[PDB]
């Protein structure tokens, strides 16, 4: 489940930069870092939420 | 947006001090060979900063 | 023998730290070398100046190099003096002498 959480949270930074919306791309790119070193899959929440309030 | 500047996001262990990796091998971030090819656990490392 | 080759990889790929005794100089470069199989583009570090001993040590940073030349492996003591600090930020996990 991880692995997939992490290609989630990794195409909505993609995705944010091709929106022309920089600032929240860098705050999810924040949030894959600390994914990569924790257990806490609230980071795809949060990285979902960014996106919506972009979109 | 300049997207001109990048950062490392991926990397497969931390650097000494005042070492510098510029290399833009793809990081394989699950259990399979990438083979240069990005894709379901596999990215190209580097970021840029818009 | 001529120099020696430092690397994580002696095939491009990676920056290798290569130091070269030719003629009347010796030139230290640091760049993505792509090297033969039998030795004898991105550049960060360009550098240009019987038993004769060498120590090559990796600390973080600096590639350190200690030598000494004296007249004759036979048995003995002398110290070697410290001949460069090279300020070169690279993973060194083998090397290869150049003949
Ligand atoms: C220098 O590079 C070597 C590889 O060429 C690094 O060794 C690897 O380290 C990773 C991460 O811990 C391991 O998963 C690999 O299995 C290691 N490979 C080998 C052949 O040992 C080494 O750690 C690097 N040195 C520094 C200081 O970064
Ligand atoms: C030593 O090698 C360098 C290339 O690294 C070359 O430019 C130089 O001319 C060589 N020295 C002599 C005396 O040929
Ligand atoms: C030098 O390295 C950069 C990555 O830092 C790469 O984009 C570029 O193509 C390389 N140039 C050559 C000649 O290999």
């Amino acid at each position: 489940d991880k692995e997939w959480i992490l290609q989630k949270i990794y195409e909505i930074m993609r995705l944010l930069d091709e929106l022309g919306h920089a600032e929240a791309s860098m705050r999810v790119s924040d949030l894959i870092y600390e994914f990569m070193k924790k257990g806490d899959e609230r980071l795809l929440e949060e990285a979902e939420r960014l996106l919506e309030e972009v979109e | 947006g300049n997207y001109n500047y990048l950062y490392r996001l991926f990397r497969k262990s931390n650097l000494k001090p005042f070492e510098r990796d510029i290399s833009t091998e793809i990081y394989q971030a699950g259990s399979t060979p990438c083979n240069g090819v990005e894709g379901f656990n596999c990215y190209f490392p580097l970021q840029s900063y818009g | 023998i001529r120099g020696w080759i430092f690397g994580t990889t002696l095939d491009s790929k990676t920056q290798s730290l290569l130091i070269v005794n030719n003629a009347t100089n010796v030139v230290i470069k640091v760049c993505e070398f792509q090297f033969c199989n039998d030795p004898f583009n991105n550049c960060t570090f360009e550098y240009v100046s019987n038993l004769r001993e060498f120590v090559f040590k990796n600390i973080d940073g600096y590639f350190k190099i200690y030598s000494k030349h004296t007249p004759i492996l036979p048995q003995g003591f002398s110290a070697l003096e410290p001949l460069v600090d090279l300020p070169i930020g690279i993973n060194i996990t083998r090397f290869q002498t150049l003949l």
